[PDB]
C-alpha cells in the first residue's frame, strides 16, 4: 500500500 | 525541542521547495508550517516540503 501525497495549498 | 522523522516511503519532488526523499532517511529539525498535509525539514543540508503521510515521526 502505497501514500498518495496530498495537494499542495498552491 | 527538535522533531525528526523516518521516510517510510520514496517521494521525488515535484515543486523547488520540495525534498526528494529515500526509505531510510531521516529528516530533522520538522515544522508544521502553515501548509496542510505537508511538513517542512532538514535533509543533507538543505531544507524542503515532504509529504507528511510518506514519513513516520520518531517519537
Amino acid at each position: 500500500n502505497l501514500p498518495t501525497a496530498p495537494p499542495r495549498r498552491r | 525541542s527538535m522533531v525528526d522523522y523516518i521516510v517510510e516511503y520514496d517521494y521525488d519532488a515535484v515543486h523547488d521547495d520540495e525534498l526528494t526523499i529515500r526509505v531510510g532517511e531521516i529528516i530533522r529539525n520538522v515544522k508544521k508550517l502553515q501548509e496542510e498535509g505537508w511538513l517542512e525539514g532538514e535533509l543533507n543540508g538543505r531544507r524542503g516540503m515532504f509529504p507528511d503521510n510518506f514519513v513516520k515521526e520518531i517519537k
